[PDB]
């Protein structure tokens, strides 16, 4: 949140808070209704863009779910489902939050230690991402997508 | 440190849930108060001095605590004393501007107790001055941005006793 | 090797810092065993308090195997 | 810290005597299985990340720990406790290696069991996760160097508690 | 730390009264003895380490502390051990040039007995090695300055006791 | 105090010491007959020194007694004079161990947060400490007042 | 030893021990029996030694044994033979542990301090170690003498 950003700066510094920065607060707050929006359409379609995102993945990289893939079985392929639903959960964070850092603090910091453990491709994560995008962007404005598609981005350049 | 946002998400997260229409409901509150908590900052922080000199005038001077053998005798403690007032107006801004007193624990109770207590500053005087900071504030910000800024005033408070 | 678990309190002597200092203030930390000496009268000349010193690693009396 | 051989001159030492006959069979003892030792070590090392990855599947997931709510929820956490297991396994070789568990006690259990209490880091839950890792290293090394190596993960087990 | 000039001063501060007869006479006492208490440290220094060597050699050597087993045996911690006394004997001087203890509060004492006690030095020795200095110092610079020294040698092992 | 700083020196050097330190150290002493008797004089004209030296200042600087000035009031002129006898207490220690240390520890470090807190004037306590000095060189011998002088214009400099 | 070494070096780049840190704790416990039967003749003709190198070092260097020298007197010479036993059996260690680690943690680090402060003359300390590598020569075979004087050495070259 810019909220914490523009305090931890002023922190830094032991002083209050710049007029620019108290500005942009002021903004900040304000122009909140359509970011809140974009969240409710994604967390209301949640179980269909993790699906079909799925789907489109696999058929992508059908190597994940045949026989020596990360999510080969009936089981690994919703655990792999499960993923999608938590990044898209952490999108909707970020979205209404106005930036990528709950996104960052949750799923991002550590991110290929635990993949690189699992033995789940990561590439292959973000490609599942860039799906979901995809597939809320038959269900957004075009305006929305637009937006909302900043932060599908992060994540899936992060998931590499 | 995390603010009202934060930390809304992070209660959903640790359910491993969506925003529900309750959680939702906290994020309209805090944004619906934005402006008045960014007034309220701006004004504080213009009357930062005047604040704690008012606040200092009436709990602290003329009395046993600034004559000789006092803790605030010699102009180094008095100075000190001063600043740390200044600190605790400075961060309980910060919280009111968050909407959330995490910060104070992050930075400001984070080994506070146990430093008066070693240096001798005295706990109750301390309680006392940031108190009279609250009526002082309260008196210039309005009802409504007092009661916040209150809250984290006595949050420090509680934290030093 | 052999390590030291210290607390101390070093206060402001010279001037009014308006910066931060609480972490700076009052400590606890692990010190090296061939360090300790140099960093105990350090805080001493600081007008630093020190509060607790223990030997963390706790074998007293090694002759031989200190690294 | 010492290695057995250290171990035994230190003692010696510290009576003012040549090397005795317990002494010296404890040196011997030491030099017939250093090679049955290395040659551990160098399994270990081969198979360090697939040793981590199988107790902690074995141990960890799929369950509360690592759903939200649990210490090890978020990519952070996950990290965190593998990077630890890590930790243990490479330093209860270096003590396997060594015959001695003194470096466990001056460079890992120092200390350890506060910093966990103070994070919140489930001391029992992290047992288990050791427990599973012996268990995985004995698969590969052998039952003589499983029950060595067994040795040290109990040692890190007991300092913990 | 204060020399018994500043001790008055202070003492006088924190009363916030001028210098009474009281503080008067307690500063011209220091006045008549500072070229005395000056002559015993150009002593002191010139004959340092003479100090430390006959002080030892009447304390500690030939026991079970130098002997296998002794916390004075090894050549590593003999020297650690005179280099305490050099220290010990420095600050007394020092203590004993500025007339007053604060010094040893302040930079010897201060978190010593922790120290020497985790460590496992063993204290009644230091306190008979500390007297064994005070003997010495006493021969070297006279009955007077001998008995003004041996008040700081004594303030470091009480501090030890 | 002059035994306090050689010390200090000394110690941060690991040594005793020098020949030169110990030295001072026996001027310092033998001195300080001399200097306990400047500093009585200046004790023993306290009131005088004190009372006078406001005279000239609120002369100097009738706005500190003025509406709205800082010493504006009975009770405020008697807090500033306060203030001048304070200094003036500080300055016969700093005669006594023959330097400023006891003047700064005391009185001078974190004067002017002080001061501006208070919405004092600082140049005009500088001022009224020049006064005391310029009263007190009406009973000193051309040479005692050379001595106490430097005291009153460290302080004076100090806070100016 | 070797093996506390390359522990020491590997957790220093936080990594397990190199294929070659392993080999040579390989050779070092093979080679063992070796070290510890060389250890052991010098344990078992250590009366011997010390005393030869005694009367060696003393024929040399009279001074020590002369009146007003730091050896003179018989409980004094035997303090000082004392003192070559003390490191013919660090020696010992140091051949078992297969370097001088544990010579130089127990009798080198402030060897000098302790000396001085005694005022015996380290150098001869020194001679008279290197008196014991001549004795020990003539009952080690020339393999055996160059491998354990190589900690004489180290000794000797310590204490000068
Ligand atoms: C894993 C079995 C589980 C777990 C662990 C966990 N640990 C931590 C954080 C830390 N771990 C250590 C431990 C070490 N550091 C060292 O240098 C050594 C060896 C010498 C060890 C053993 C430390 C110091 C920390 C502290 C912070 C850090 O990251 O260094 C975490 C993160 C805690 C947090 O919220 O920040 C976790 C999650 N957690 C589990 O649920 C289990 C079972
Ligand atoms: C012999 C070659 C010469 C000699 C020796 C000498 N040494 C001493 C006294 C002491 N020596 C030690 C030595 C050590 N302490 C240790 O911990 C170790 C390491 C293992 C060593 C080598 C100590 C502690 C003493 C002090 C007596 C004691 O045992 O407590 C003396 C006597 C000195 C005296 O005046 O008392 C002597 C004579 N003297 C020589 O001239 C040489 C060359
Ligand atoms: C799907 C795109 C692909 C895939 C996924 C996959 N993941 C796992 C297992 C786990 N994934 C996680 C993930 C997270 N934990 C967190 O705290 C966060 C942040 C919010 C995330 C994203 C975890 C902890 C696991 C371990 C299982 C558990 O829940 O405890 C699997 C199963 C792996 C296995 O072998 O067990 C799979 C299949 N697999 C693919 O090939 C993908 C491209
Ligand atoms: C003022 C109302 C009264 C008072 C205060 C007083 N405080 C100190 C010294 C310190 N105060 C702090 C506090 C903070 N530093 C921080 O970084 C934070 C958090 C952001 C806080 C709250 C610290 C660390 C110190 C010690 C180090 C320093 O001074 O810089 C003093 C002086 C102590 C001394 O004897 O030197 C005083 C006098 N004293 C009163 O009587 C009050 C009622
Ligand atoms: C000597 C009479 C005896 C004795 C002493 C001994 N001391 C140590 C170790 C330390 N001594 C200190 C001492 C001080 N720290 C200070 O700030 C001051 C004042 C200026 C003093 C005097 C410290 C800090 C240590 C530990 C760290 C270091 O050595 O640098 C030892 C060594 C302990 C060890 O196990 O290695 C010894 C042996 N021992 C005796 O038996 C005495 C009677
Ligand atoms: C006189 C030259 C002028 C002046 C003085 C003035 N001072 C105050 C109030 C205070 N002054 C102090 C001073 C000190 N505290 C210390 O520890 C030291 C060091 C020894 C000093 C010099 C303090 C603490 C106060 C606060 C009151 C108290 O004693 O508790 C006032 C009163 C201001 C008010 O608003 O109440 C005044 C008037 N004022 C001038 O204009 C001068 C030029
Ligand atoms: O300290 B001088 O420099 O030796 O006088
Ligand atoms: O230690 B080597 O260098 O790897 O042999």
């Amino acid at each position: 949140s810019i909220v914490t950003k523009s305090i931890v700066n002023a922190d830094a510094e032991a002083r209050y808070l710049s007029p620019g920065e108290l500005d942009r607060i002021k903004s900040f707050v304000s122009s909140g209704e359509k970011r809140l929006r974009i969240a409710q359409i994604l967390t209301d379609n949640r179980e269909r863009i993790v699906k079909q995102a799925g789907d489109q993945l696999f058929q992508k990289r059908p190597d994940v779910v045949s026989p020596g893939g990360n999510a080969y079985g009936q089981e690994m392929t919703a655990t792999c489902l499960r993923d999608l639903d938590y990044y898209l959960r952490l999108i909707t964070y970020g979205i209404v939050a106005g930036d990528v850092t709950p996104i960052e603090e949750i799923g991002i910091v550590g991110v290929r230690e635990m993949y690189k453990s699992l033995g789940t491709p990561i590439d292959a994560v973000a490609a599942g991402v860039s799906a979901m995008k995809n597939v809320a962007s038959s269900i957004l404005s075009a305006e929305d997508a637009a937006e909302a598609g900043a932060y599908f981005d992060y994540v899936a350049g992060a998931l590499a | 440190m995390q603010d009202a946002i934060t930390a809304v998400i992070n209660s959903s997260d640790v359910q491993g849930k969506y925003l529900d229409t309750a959680a939702l409901e906290k994020l309209k509150s805090y944004f619906s108060t934005g402006e008045l908590r960014v007034r309220a900052a701006t004004t504080i922080a213009a009357n930062a001095a005047a604040i704690v000199k008012e606040a200092v005038a009436k709990s602290l001077l003329y009395s046993d605590i600034t004559r000789p053998g006092g803790n605030m005798y010699t102009t180094r403690r008095y100075a000190a004393c001063i600043r740390d007032l200044d600190y605790y107006l400075r961060y309980a801004t910060y919280a009111m501007l968050a909407g959330d007193p995490s910060i104070l624990d992050e930075r400001v109770l984070n080994g506070l107790k146990e430093t008066y207590n070693s240096l001798g500053v005295p706990i109750s005087a301390t309680v006392q001055a940031i108190q009279a900071m609250k009526e002082v504030t309260a008196s210039l910000v309005g009802p409504d941005a007092g009661k916040e800024m209150g809250v984290y005033f006595d949050y420090i408070c509680s934290g030093l006793s | 090797g052999r390590l030291f678990k210290i607390t101390a309190c070093v206060p402001s002597q010279t001037r009014i810092r308006t910066q931060r200092e609480l972490q700076n203030t009052y400590f606890t930390k692990l010190v090296p065993y061939e360090n300790w000496f140099r960093e105990q009268q350090r805080i001493q000349k600081m007008g630093g308090k020190i509060v607790k010193v223990e030997l963390a690693t706790g074998k007293q009396g090694i002759n031989t195997g200190l690294a």
